[PDB]
């Protein structure tokens, strides 16, 4: 690699960094548990967003708060074919948000994924392991459309052979 | 001596005088006190009067009197009468929910850092035989995550969201004698902001005071330690640690910390008051996912034998539902000069 | 528009797909898929072309309604789109059918499956149990056709008590009898093994069912039958005619007691069933009872069968009876035991059975899609674009 | 001295007997009579049923008290109309003989309970909303507002919207499901847009609920749709204008000095006043009111409108603590009791 | 499966199950069975006027008028003999079986009957191969309009036939999945020296279009096929017709195959991933 | 609405004789109480 | 539901929670003569082929446990009557079964020990075992008698079928 | 309704309110001498001069702009095997402002701005922890 393991591990580190979250009931909304990440209500439990960029397209962008951090994933994208294959891909998986109890149904604008990790995931689930979690998931996004993009081609060369055989 | 007491997070955990028994809260609105029987710990009591989650849990051993402070708004005396826990309701005057309690070295009031940028400071006024509650509102601007008291209980610490690691002054003329002069000031009505101190940002978690009480240490979510002495001319000492935000800080002589965090170990820092300088002594759970005892983040770490004058065990409570008992003695002879 | 939609009832014994505005479907096929990188995912088979092959591997996706494996349900629709209803699916509005009491999760993987994979126009995901009361329309020639009910649905996987009040399942009351078709045939099967031989160990499944297919009837009384099979033992014990698949020969057996033991088992399931032992006239009232009492009434008056293991012979009839028994008994011993003059009015019990009882879901699928509401009650792809799988979780009833 | 004094509260839920001066009561028991509830909206309607609730009250069973030596205090729901009142006052005088009679409406006992004379309370139960200001300890019947929604329609409201999830729920036998879960998860929302979109783009709001049955149903968004239906009565087809804006109404239609007064101790008090947020949103609602109507669109003099909307956290037993205080600070009154030689003038 | 088959199904089952019963001496069902297939074409199986032991099998193609301007109605009389009938009411093409005069083998007319839109479409395709066989050239193109939006163009040369398909892809997937797809068949004479030669043009007309009314989009892709005497001769005819009209259902066929395994895909790694997450749990 | 028209379409032919042609020797005889 | 027996009166003898209902026995035992034709043994043997099946049973009389006890012999009896050839060498067969001493109630290995009652005295335990011998041997005969077609050679299968179906999922032989 | 429009917690005296009142800015970084010193060949001396008057202080993002582009000219015109030494020259203080740097730098990615950058990024958390990454999360006046 050249610039991959480099890139997962700056994205580990601030994962790591910002993946520090504790309980935190809401100062604005009476006996309310809210991620502040979200509703923004508080400017002084907002963390400053931080930008970790691959090249001009991959990027994500981590924007923590006191009980929640939003971790959002610009896939690669070579091409129209892996354009629509991750496009797909990602409704696929963010239709099916309440199993991937850390992901949003979502995204934030420019970006392909987005992930919220509140204070109660990292309670019921190891905050390493929610890290780890996450940099397998941009290897594996990426590997898993390189395999969708070879087997749509492979399909594709199989059933015109097999039309054009029988004439 | 690591002790997996269950599965999901301790929000909070207290000891009793003899340390004996032990107060928590498996993130839930109830509190479990586990007592040792023989070798093994047996959950022996179960207190359910919380509406919601109990964010706060402190022990006043003379009394053996139990506050716990938690998001529905409310606090509670729980006093052992005949074989059970019973609670006395503490009206605390706060739309938002409480954070943090802690008990005064005297065991007359006990303080509630809550989200409404308020610490109620709670006593107990004989005439109506209710608790009531008193205010500290200015210039707490965030919510309170933190409190410690002086060692007279007059002062209080409070470390707050709003990025500031405040001094007031608790001083109730119903409850307490007149409080003698300390470095921290002279002039100590109710309320007063006896002293403040800050740093470029960062959230204040935890606050601690010394022995003598001369000297506050607190730890802020920007991964920095920073300990305030009043003798020098009122003077802050601040420490950029390279490890992640540590979350509860408590002094354990006068011139040593421990604290605990997201780095899933203790460490211990140095005070040189010649040079008035912290630095960095030396992690504490040095190994023979995560190599560390605590397997998540330790949330409280609070001295087990010999109180903040000869303590020679701390105990931390984490994230991953574990409890440890770290025995310094045998740090000392374990590290190199793990003093 | 113009050309019909399909309707496909995605049941685990057998699938049942056609076009709307036809009274019977012209598929029933199994529900089974024959399986074995590339394009590999394609060489398989469904329907009766996977039920017995050399090199292939046989999986029923549906197991007691739920369906198991996605991946599987979407190739056996996708052959039943492509292979068998032979209709193009962006031109075609689908009425595809749920087992009572279907997650929403399930009817937005149906949607996904039904929309990102064939792009369907719409689709309309129907409770069976309102189908099946639809179907009855057919017998009730009156002004009495209203979708509350208590539909027992019962095929090859549990026999559902499913009570329909103004057209809504109320999923509380859902009952499930584990007798089915499968038990049934597999009671017939060891009745046959213990009484008559010349059964190939291959075909005692086949063999069976033919005969639960052509012979059977419920009993009025079990002994009463005996007796009849016993004494006039000419017109009652049938000869049926089999050809082994391996050397071909015509074989001739008895097909005697299990004519009237093969649905007794509904009515007695400790027969075969050991875990399992009240009776599905019983579950009924039970069911019933559970409802609310404003809506108790018209749940027993109205009584719909659907499903093949309710097409057996006086099998509503004799539900008829063994319920209104159970009712009456009730009623008596309530009036004895208050003794305060209630005098509650007597329940009327009636089992609607109909000619389309066995496609009675299927019919009233076509029935539905054969009219101009449905196309105003899809999900048309476009609200799949806009809002959503979501709006594939409620799927409103009609009048 | 004279003493003897019991206090019955008569809740449609709960019926609360015990002696004045008590932190907590000595008896309590549903009003159950056998199985009938006559008990609908806080108003009689069997009133034989209540003569034999009465009888068990004041049995050796449950308190074993004589009502001709003995003084009550009954709890009145605001708008009871005159002829219930009246039956009742004739019923303790006659049919029990009671020494000491007073009723009076739960709002002034529940800011009895809570320590204040002052205020507006919001008693938000199953059957009607009451909105009472009550000046000077005693109630105001004139400012008094009823909104027809409560824990019942809400319940509704939330059927509907689970229906509206693809969950087969109906209105007559899955009620008491859908109550339980509203109870355990519904909530009111703060700004129902950031909600919205907390709920269209997050799953934080989803919770896992299990059914008698053993289904779970993960119920999301309906959290706050359901509770929403008390600002906005629009969504369940009634003819309103909301809780905060009602509230804020019958503040505005009282006298102009005891309004500030009226703002600074609203207190609430009901089952249905119980979720979570609901004191934070009336006090938005009724600021951003008091900008658009009072101020006309200035901020400037917002910070001025102080308003404090706390919801105690003992709700369970307030109109009991009211009772007894009032009953036991003050019980040795004289004008003050309504005695049977008045009754029988 | 990966070739579309050219025989209707429900007429097959229908018909066969029908002469079984005739042949076994059983008295004849009602059959009253509405039903559609490709191309958005209607099939009507009925008894005329009621009669049980006649059986009519009525087809309603769209654009019936453009295949009877070359030929239709001569080659169906041709395949399917007396058994055409004069056509039902709002049907184009009717087949008449009486149950009680069927042929010695029922093999051969149940599968005509099945390809009943087969040989429906095959005049067109009949008429300008011997236009190409004659050397009829300068023949006026056939065009055919077999659904609403998408087009078909026929055309006879001296040593070539063209069969342009001009087909629209509903979603963006579609679109670039049909690219891939074409992409392939484009290259696809590399494995098969005597395969028919394919071209594909996406959102642009050929140039032999260029003169007609061709449809331009984003969405709209043009599909021409280059024929061979040694695919429009005789001998290959029959294969030949019935996999060009069957081409474009083929081909929608394949790109929704090929959605179901990208599903079946993204399933698989769904699993993964929450195998993963769920195992970050302190209990598993 | 024409659900229910297009179900009772069927009752033509639902509405005529019995099913069985003369429930030839093989099902429960008729005159059971039921 | 499994079906009863109806031959009950107030009148019958009872040993113990057992019924000694009258038979028409050729043999000679306690139980006595019956002027109906209509007896427990027969009685049985009609409901058996209908009672096999249930393997729940309410005791609803004591007749009831008559009736249970000869069913369970009657499945003995088709268990050890699968293996024959003549009528004649059934009947000896069905003799050699009763000849022999399968378990009493109360003794161990006898099925439904827990719904049976222990016979009170020496006597009473005489009179059960006599009764249920010549219960047995009853049972047997009149099993022989009809099992076999009237013509000859034919042990017909119709009970057959049920020789390795247990009422109550219990037999006689543990 | 229409009053739901009006964001009633903007106009509340009950925020936090940041103290903004750091003023100076004395033109931050000085544009003539990291010029100076990237001209002489003195990288480790530009990148010491670039990381000097940070403008933490300053309102206008004009100035922050011009103090990032500096810096990021610097880092960039920085080569591979020396970075690690230049990490280690700098102090706490020091290595926390680079990574402010840094991650200021990776949201403006040009050709491989971001390839040597995720490089610096390494460095500078080996010599500086992971509590830098948190400080520059955590800084309100942040460059
Ligand atoms: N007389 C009969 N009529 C119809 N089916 C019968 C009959 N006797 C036995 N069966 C069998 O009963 C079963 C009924 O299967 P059915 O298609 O109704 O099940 P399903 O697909 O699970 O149904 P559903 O669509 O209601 O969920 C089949 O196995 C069929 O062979
Ligand atoms: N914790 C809770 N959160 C939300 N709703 C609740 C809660 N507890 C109770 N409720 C609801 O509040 C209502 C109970 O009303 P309450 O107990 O005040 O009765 P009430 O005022 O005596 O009634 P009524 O109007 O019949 O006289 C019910 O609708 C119940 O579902
Ligand atoms: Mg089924
Ligand atoms: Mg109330």
């Amino acid at each position: 690699t050249a610039t991959l393991r480099p890139y997962l591990s700056a994205v580990r580190a601030t994962l790591q960094a910002a993946l520090c979250l504790e309980n935190f009931s809401s100062q604005v909304v009476e006996r309310h548990n809210k991620p502040e990440v979200e509703v923004r209500s508080s400017k002084e439990l907002l963390l400053q967003p931080v930008t970790i960029s691959r090249n001009e397209k991959e990027k994500v962008l981590i924007e923590g708060s006191i009980n929640s951090v939003r971790v959002s994933i610009a896939v690669k994208q070579a091409d129209e074919i892996e354009k629509i294959l991750c496009h797909k891909f990602m409704r696929f998986m963010m239709m099916r948000a309440e199993n991937f109890f850390i992901l949003r149904r979502k995204p934030v604008e420019g970006y392909d994924i987005s992930f919220l990790i509140t204070n109660f995931h990292t309670e019921q689930m190891y905050k390493h392991k929610l890290v780890d979690f996450v940099i397998h998931f941009m290897e594996e996004i990426d590997k898993e459309i390189s395999e969708m993009k070879l087997s749509v081609n492979a399909r594709a060369r199989i059933v015109a052979e097999e039309f054009l055989k029988n004439f | 001596a690591y002790h997996s007491f269950l599965v999901e997070p301790i929000s909070c955990h207290a000891w009793n005088k003899d340390r004996t028994q032990i107060a928590i809260c498996p993130n839930n609105h109830e509190v479990h006190i586990y007592e040792k029987s023989g070798n093994k710990w047996v959950q022996v009591h179960e207190l359910k009067e919380h509406n919601g989650q109990v964010t706060g849990i402190d022990w006043a051993p003379d009394s053996n009197r139990i506050v716990t402070c938690g998001t529905d708004r409310n606090a509670y005396v729980w006093t052992l009468k005949g074989r059970t826990w019973k609670p006395t309701l503490v009206i605390l005057r706060i739309n938002r929910a409480a954070r943090c309690v802690r008990w005064a070295p005297n065991e007359k009031k006990f303080a509630v850092g809550s989200g409404s940028r308020v610490i109620s400071i709670c006593y107990f006024e004989q005439e109506n035989d209710w608790w009531v509650c008193k205010h500290i509102k200015k210039p707490i601007r965030s919510t309170v995550l933190s409190l410690d008291w002086h060692p007279n209980s007059v002062l209080l610490a409070a470390g707050s969201c709003d990025f500031k690691c405040r001094i007031f002054s608790a001083y109730i003329k119903e409850v307490e004698e007149r409080p003698a002069p300390t470095p921290w000031g002279s002039k100590m009505p109710f309320g007063e902001l006896m002293f403040e101190s800050s740093s470029s940002c960062g959230w204040v978690h935890g606050v601690c005071f010394s022995a003598n009480g001369s000297r506050v240490a607190w730890v802020s979510h920007d991964s920095t330690v920073c300990l305030a002495d009043a003798d020098k001319k009122m003077a802050v000492a601040t420490l950029a640690s390279e490890t992640l935000p540590l979350l509860a800080v408590t002094f354990i002589t006068e011139s040593s910390l421990v604290a605990a965090g997201h780095d899933c170990f203790p460490v211990l820092f140095t005070y040189d008051s010649a040079a008035g300088k912290l630095s960095f002594g030396g992690r504490l759970d040095v190994p023979k996912g995560l190599d560390s005892l605590h397997k998540n983040s330790v949330s409280q770490i609070s001295v087990l034998s010999g109180g903040k004058a000869k303590c020679s065990q701390f105990c931390t409570t984490g994230m991953d539902g574990g409890m440890s008992i770290w025995d310094v003695r045998s740090l000392e002879s374990a590290l190199k000069d793990l003093k | 528009g113009r050309l019909p939609a399909c309707v496909v009832d995605c049941g685990t014994g057998y699938t049942k797909l056609g076009y709307a505005g036809n009274t019977e479907p012209q598929f029933i096929i199994p529900s089974c898929i024959a399986i074995k990188k590339g394009v590999d995912d394609l060489d398989f088979f469904i329907g009766d072309e996977a039920i017995e092959k050399p090199t292939y591997a046989t999986k029923w996706p549906i197991r007691h309604g739920i369906v198991e494996d996605w991946d599987l349900m979407e190739r056996f629709m996708e052959q039943v789109i492509f292979k068998y209803l032979r209709a193009e699916p962006e031109d075609h509005y689908f009425l595809l059918t749920e087992p009572p009491l279907n997650t929403p999760e399930n009817r937005e993987y149906t949607a996904e499956i039904m929309f990102e994979s064939f792009n369907v126009p719409g689709l309309y995901i129907a409770v069976q149990a309102v189908l099946a009361l639809a179907a009855s329309w057919t017998s009730r020639q009156v002004g009495e056709r209203t979708l509350t009910g208590t539909v027992i649905d019962s095929g090859d996987g549990v026999t559902h008590v499913i009570p329909v009040a103004e057209g809504y399942v109320i999923g509380s009351c859902i009952k499930h009898i584990p007798i089915a078709g499968r038990d049934i045939t597999y009671f017939i099967q060891q009745l046959l093994r213990d009484r008559e031989v010349g059964i190939p160990p291959e075909q005692s499944l086949e063999t069976a069912k033919a005969v639960k297919e052509r012979y059977s009837y419920v009993c009025p009384d079990l002994v009463k039958e005996f007796n009849k099979y016993d004494t006039d033992g000419s017109k009652w014990i049938k000869q049926y005619t089999g050809i082994n698949a391996i050397s071909k020969k015509e074989f001739s057996i008895d097909v005697g007691y299990e004519r009237f033991l093969g649905p007794e088992i509904f009515f007695h399931p400790e027969f075969a069933n050991p875990d399992f032992t009240q009776p599905i006239s019983e579950v009924v009232d039970e069911v019933i009872q559970n409802c609310p009492i404003d809506v108790r009434r018209p749940l027993y008056k109205n009584i719909v069968l659907s499903g093949g293991s309710t097409m057996f012979r006086d099998f509503g009839r004799r539900l008829q009876r063994d319920l209104k028994r159970t009712v009456d008994a009730r009623l008596k011993l309530s009036e004895e035991l208050s003794g305060g003059r209630l005098k509650p009015k007597p329940i009327d019990v009636q089992v609607i059975t109909h000619h389309m009882q066995r496609y009675a879901v299927w019919f009233g699928g076509s029935m539905l899609a054969s009219t101009p509401e449905f196309y105003q009650v899809c999900h048309t792809k476009k609200d799949y674009e806009e809002i959503g799988p979501s709006i594939c979780r409620h799927n409103p009833v009609f009048g | 001295q004279g003493r003897k004094v019991v206090v019955c509260d008569n809740g449609t839920g709960f019926v609360k007997c015990g002696y004045a001066g008590s932190n907590f009561p000595e008896h309590i028991f549903p009003a159950l009579v056998g199985v009938n509830y006559p008990m609908e909206n806080g108003i009689v309607r069997n009133w034989d049923d209540m003569k034999h609730l009465w009888d068990y009250t004041f049995g050796p069973e449950k308190l074993n008290i004589d009502t001709r030596n003995c003084k009550i205090l009954l709890t009145e729901p605001p708008m009871n109309p005159t002829k219930n009142r009246e039956k009742i006052v004739e019923v303790m005088f006659e049919t029990y003989q009671f020494s000491g009679v007073y009723v009076a409406i739960q709002a002034v006992l529940t800011l009895y309970a809570q320590g204040l004379l002052t205020g507006v309370v919001v008693d938000s139960g199953d059957g009607v909303t009451h909105i009472c200001p009550v000046y000077e300890g005693f109630s105001l019947p004139h400012l008094t507002r009823r909104l027809d929604i409560a824990g019942r329609d809400i319940t509704r409201y939330l059927i509907k919207l689970l229906l509206l999830r693809g969950y087969a729920f109906n209105h007559s036998a899955d009620f008491e499901t859908v109550r339980m879960i509203k109870e355990k998860l519904c909530y009111v929302g703060y700004n129902i847009e950031q909600e919205q979109k907390l709920a269209l783009e997050t799953t934080v709001l989803v919770e896992s609920y299990t059914l008698p049955d053993g289904r779970i149903i993960k119920v999301g968004g309906e959290r706050f749709e359901a509770p929403e239906a008390l600002f906005q009565p629009h969504l369940i087809n009634v003819e309103g204008v909301g809780v905060a804006e009602l509230l804020f109404n019958t503040i505005q239609a009282a006298d102009i000095d005891t309004r500030s007064e009226f703002y600074k101790h609203i207190v609430l008090s009901g089952g249905s006043t119980m979720y979570p947020g609901l004191p934070s949103r009336l006090e938005r609602e009724l600021k951003q009111l008091y900008l658009e109507r009072v101020l006309k669109g200035d901020v400037e003099k917002l910070s001025k409108f102080k308003i404090r909307i706390e919801d105690p956290p003992r709700r369970k037993h307030m109109v009991f603590l009211g009772g007894a205080v009032l009953a036991d600070i003050m019980k040795d009154k004289d004008n003050f009791w309504m005695t049977r030689q008045e009754y029988q003038e | 499966m990966i070739l579309l088959e050219v025989n209707n199904r429900i007429i097959e089952e229908t018909l066969a199950l029908k002469f079984e019963n005739a042949a076994a001496g059983n008295k004849p069902e009602a059959v009253e069975v509405t039903f559609a297939d490709f191309d958005g074409v209607l099939y009507h199986i009925s008894n005329p006027n009621g009669d049980k032991t006649k059986v009519m099998v009525s087809i309603s193609l769209k654009f019936y008028k453009e295949l009877q301007a070359h030929g239709a109605d001569e080659l169906l009389k041709r395949v399917y003999g007396s058994y055409l009938v004069n056509p039902e009411s709002g049907y184009n093409v009717s087949l008449l079986y009486d149950l009680e005069n069927l042929p010695a083998s029922k093999d051969s007319i149940v599968h005509q009957a099945g390809m009943l839109k087969r040989n429906c479409f095959a005049s067109v395709f009949e008429k300008y191969f011997q236009f190409q066989e004659e050397g009829k050239e300068g023949e006026n193109r056939a065009v055919i309009h077999y659904r609403d939006d998408e087009t078909m163009y026929v055309e006879s040369k001296k040593d070539r036939v063209t069969v342009v398909f001009s087909t629209v892809f509903k979603d963006d997937d579609d679109v670039v999945i049909g690219k891939v797809f074409m992409q392939e068949f484009k290259e696809g004479r590399r494995a098969s020296h005597t395969a028919p030669q394919v071209l594909f043009s996406h959102r642009e007309p050929p140039l032999e279009l260029k003169d007609t009314d061709a449809a331009v989009g984003d969405n709209i892709g043009y599909i021409t096929f280059v024929l061979f005497p040694r695919h429009t001769n005789a001998s290959a005819r029959d294969n030949t017709i019935n996999l060009i009209h069957t081409f474009r259902d083929y081909l929608h066929y394949h790109i929704k195959c090929s959605k179901a395994y990208i599903h079946t895909r993204m399933r698989a790694k769904t699993s993964d991933f929450l195998k993963v997450l769920n195992r970050a749990r302190p209990d598993a | 609405a024409s659900w229910t028209d297009n179900i009772m379409a069927q009752k033509c032919s639902k509405g005529a004789a019995a099913e069985i042609r003369e429930q030839g020797d093989g099902a429960e005889d008729e005159e059971w109480d039921d | 539901p499994a079906y009863h027996s109806s031959l009950m009166d107030p009148d019958t003898k009872l040993i113990g929670n057992m019924a000694l209902l009258p038979i028409r026995s050729q043999f000679k035992g306690p139980a006595p003569r019956e002027t109906k034709d209509t007896d427990i043994v027969d009685e049985a043997i009609y409901y058996f082929k209908a009672n096999v099946f249930f393997k729940n049973y309410e005791i609803k009389n004591e007749a009831d446990r008559t009736l249970i006890y000869i069913t369970l012999y009657i499945s003995e009896c088709l268990k050890k009557l699968q293996k024959c050839n003549s009528k004649s060498q059934g009947e000896k067969e069905m003799y050699t079964l009763g000849i022999t001493n399968f378990p009493i109630p109360g003794e161990p290995g006898f099925p439904l020990n827990a719904i049976y009652a222990k016979p009170a005295n020496k006597q009473e335990d005489e009179v059960m075992r006599a009764y249920l011998q010549q219960l047995r041997q009853e049972t047997g005969l009149r099993l022989c008698e009809k099992v076999f077609d009237p013509q000859n050679d034919k042990p017909s299968k119709w009970w057959t079928c049920f020789v390795k179906r247990q009422f109550m999922n219990k037999s006689l032989s543990g | 309704a229409r009053f739901r429009k009006v964001d009633v917690d903007e106009y509340d005296e009950n925020k936090f309110v940041d103290e903004e009142d750091g003023g100076d800015g004395q033109a931050g970084p000085d544009e003539g001498e990291v010029d100076s010193c990237l001209r002489q060949g003195n990288m480790t001396a530009a990148l010491q001069a670039a990381l000097k008057n940070p403008p933490i202080n300053t309102k206008s993002q004009a100035v922050k702009d011009r103090a990032g582009s500096i810096v990021l000219k610097v880092l960039i015109s920085f080569k591979a095997n020396d970075i690690e030494k230049a990490v280690q020259s700098l102090d706490k203080n020091g290595v926390d402002l680079l990574m402010k740097y840094i991650y200021k730098g990776f949201e403006s990615p040009s050709d491989n701005s971001s390839a040597v950058l995720l490089q610096w990024h390494e460095k500078a958390l080996a010599a500086g922890g992971v509590g830098s990454i948190v400080r520059v999360l955590t800084a309100r006046k942040t460059v």
